[PDB]
């Protein structure tokens, strides 16, 4: 589960200036490969801890951070998931979310960055 | 002596309110953040709602100052009640 500590693994995908845009389309967007490089063999307390550090790494990477408004840059600098556009929101769910692609089979599969997608709330459903 | 509509705010007061939103960016503040965003949407009644903050139009300043100016100009031009004037 999300609540058990473990180690992040995998490579992610190359990504460009339209990364965040893709998060709002079918299957969302991949973990960027350059962020995976920073998270790859680190130990996490839980998935929540992973998410927080993910967003913080997005903030430190100028070509991702530039994709967000100033208020959202503040969010991600603090490890808080950024606010989605009103059209991408689903009632209570206002922020970009992280979701797993494949059923979790093995120990530490919660932190396989090959199988995590960043999505709008609207695209989480699938 | 509580504020319920946007006419109860001076401009500087509503500006500070918007700055508060920008500053509530810590995960520990999510609940207050969403509540102030809701109240912002209710007070402004602007049709972009939260997008004024988080997905601003590109040809004005991406700041709480630019948000207040767009809200003032919008409410003006749709004959809606404005900010409490001066103080």
């Amino acid at each position: 589960k999300r609540n058990k500590p473990g180690k992040a693994t995998g490579k992610g995908k190359p990504v460009g200036d339209k990364w965040l845009d893709d998060a709002g389309k079918d299957s969302g967007a991949p973990i960027p490969d350059r962020i995976a490089d920073k998270l790859r063999d680190k130990e996490f307390k839980n998935f929540d801890d992973f998410r927080k550090k993910f967003w913080k790494e997005v903030a430190k990477d100028p070509d991702l951070a530039k994709q967000f408004s100033k208020a959202n840059q503040r969010n991600i600098k603090d490890g808080n998931a950024p606010f989605a556009r009103e059209s991408d929101q689903v009632g209570g769910r206002t922020t970009y979310e992280l979701h797993h692609d494949k059923p979790i089979s093995q120990d530490g599969g919660v932190y396989d960055m090959n199988n995590i997608r960043v999505t709008t709330p609207k695209r989480a459903i699938d | 002596e509580l504020k319920h509509s946007i006419s109860d705010y001076t401009e500087a007061e509503f500006l500070e309110f918007v700055k508060d939103i920008f500053r509530l960016s810590r995960p520990q503040d999510n609940d207050l953040q969403i509540k102030l965003v809701l109240e912002f949407k209710r007070l402004t009644e602007h049709p972009d709602g939260s997008d004024l903050i988080y997905y601003p139009r590109s040809d004005r300043e991406d700041s709480p100052e630019g948000i207040v100016k767009e809200i003032k100009e919008w409410r003006a031009a749709n004959g809606k009640s404005g900010f409490k004037q001066g103080l």
